[PDB]
């Protein structure tokens, strides 16, 4: 690393600095006074104080890049968002009066709910002894299941069975399927939840 | 109202009484009442009483002391006979004293040995790198790994037992507390040779409970061990005992212990 150990990661949150000094508790006030003596790393290219910033979509875009091509990955992400938006507008226009109240048209809400519907709660962690890597059920951390939802969505969309259908079109279709609790990613979550129910012998090993 | 009868079976020093005390919440048949569930713990001696207790068992808790290298690898033949005759009753495995293990991965192998690779009617499918007297029991419904002394994971067993519920004198207390302290502090057979006789049991002028107990022993060496260096041991015992009594009777207790030789 080119940064010395004393350098600290920056805090890009903008409303954080606008809190009145009155609200600040003694601990938060001490933290703020401490921050003045430290060196702060340069903010990396990426996150910004923008109001449209979305860390989940940023992480999904980073997980889609191939070979450092961020422009293409962001282009694909925005194309997918626009495709979801246009599909929802088409479905809203053609719907009758009482079905227009239950049709979501915000693509960010759909993306977040689709990824949430695919998160697994429990997974299997192998453990080594005797030459047998013992598969014990484990409650997945939040970060782990968040990563797994995104990875399953991307791997599902990268399948070679989908011939010449462009990535934004596949991804919007999969996202709208997962929004309604349907599709192969939801089944991949279910086939892990049942296959971890099939191995509840070693369900109490709490020291993975 | 839901009811469960749980029979605890295991080796003599498997900690059955320890788990019963921790699960009851007091160091005491036991009854646990929580909301609409009642659990009746039947603590049996280690291996007629176990069989008679298991006659009325809704669930069986089979203990294995994993720290004991001699018996951790197999169930006792008498125990295996006992489950076989009562195969209809559900059974659960409890691996106790996990804290004493250097290498926790050991329990993995022991599970395969103790459950014969089968639990709750399910199989274990485990590949490897590259590539008669029964020893275990294949009809365990569940497996728990816990330590009785440290209360580690005991709560999980408590909740499991609760969920498994199906449709359906003061002087003695003082003597028991003193005996507990004697057992904890004294070595070898000494605490088993101490006879307790109450000298004074009254209410003092300030409302406290004045207690004077006489500890009678047959040997002078037992007297020396009881008194300890400079009277420390006995004093500690008394002090600790008093504290427990102060909680039991919800009143101030002035407890005085005296040691005398049995003539």
């Amino acid at each position: 690393s080119r940064y010395s150990p004393e350098f600290k990661d920056p805090l890009i949150d903008k409303e954080y600095y606008r809190k009145p000094v009155e609200e600040l508790t003694e601990e938060e006030k001490y933290v703020r006074e401490l921050k003045k003596t430290q060196l702060i790393k340069a903010a990396p290219a990426g996150k910004t104080s923008s109001v449209f910033e979305d860390p989940v979509i940023s992480k999904f875009t980073n997980m889609m890049m191939i070979g450092g091509n961020k422009v293409l990955a962001r282009s694909l992400m925005i194309q997918t968002l626009e495709a979801v938006k246009r599909k929802q507008f088409e479905k809203y226009h053609a719907a009758s009066a009482e079905e227009q109240a239950t049709i979501e048209r915000n693509p960010y809400t759909i993306f977040h709910q689709a990824l949430k519907n695919c998160e697994p709660m429990i997974g299997l962690v192998p453990i080594l002894k005797g030459g047998r890597f013992y598969q014990v059920p484990v409650p997945l951390p939040d970060r782990r299941r968040r990563f797994l939802a995104m990875k399953w969505m991307i791997t599902e969309c990268r399948d070679k069975k989908h011939q010449r259908t462009l990535m934004p079109e596949k991804l919007s279709h999969k996202l709208l399927e997962a929004f309604h609790n349907q599709g192969p990613v939801i089944k991949r979550k279910h086939d892990l939840h049942k296959m971890a129910e099939a191995n509840r012998a070693l369900a109490h090993y709490r020291w993975w | 109202s839901r009811v469960l009868r749980v029979v605890l079976l295991g080796a003599p020093n498997a900690g059955k009484s320890t788990l019963s005390n921790q699960l009851l919440g007091r160091k005491v048949l036991g009854v646990i009442t929580e909301k609409e569930t009642q659990v009746i713990l039947l603590d049996t001696p280690g291996i007629e009483d176990p069989w008679k207790s298991m006659e009325s068992a809704d669930l069986v808790v089979v203990l294995v002391d994993v720290s004991d290298k001699w018996t951790r690898n197999q169930l006792s033949p008498q125990l295996l006979r006992c489950l076989t005759k009562y195969s209809q009753i559900p059974s659960v495995l409890v691996m106790n004293k996990v804290d004493c293990l250097k290498q926790k991965s050991v329990l993995l192998e022991l599970t395969a040995a103790l459950t014969e690779g089968v639990v709750n009617g399910k199989k274990l499918k485990m590949r490897q790198a590259f590539h008669p007297q029964r020893i275990g029991w294949p009809h365990f419904k569940e497996i728990f790994m816990l330590s009785a002394l440290s209360q580690e994971d005991v709560k999980t067993l408590k909740q499991y037992l609760l969920t498994q519920a199906q449709p359906g004198t003061p002087e003695e207390i003082c003597a028991n507390i003193i005996r507990e302290k004697l057992l904890e502090h004294l070595p070898q057979e000494v605490p088993y040779n101490v006879q307790q006789k109450t000298a004074v049991w009254e209410e003092g002028p300030g409302g406290e409970l004045v207690i004077q107990q006489k500890l009678l022993v047959p040997k002078e060496s037992y007297v020396k061990l009881l008194i300890g260096p400079k009277g420390h041991v006995i004093s500690q015992i008394a002090q600790e005992a008093g504290h427990d009594l102060m909680d039991i009777f919800l009143c101030d207790v002035d407890i005085r212990l005296s040691v005398k030789l049995l003539k």
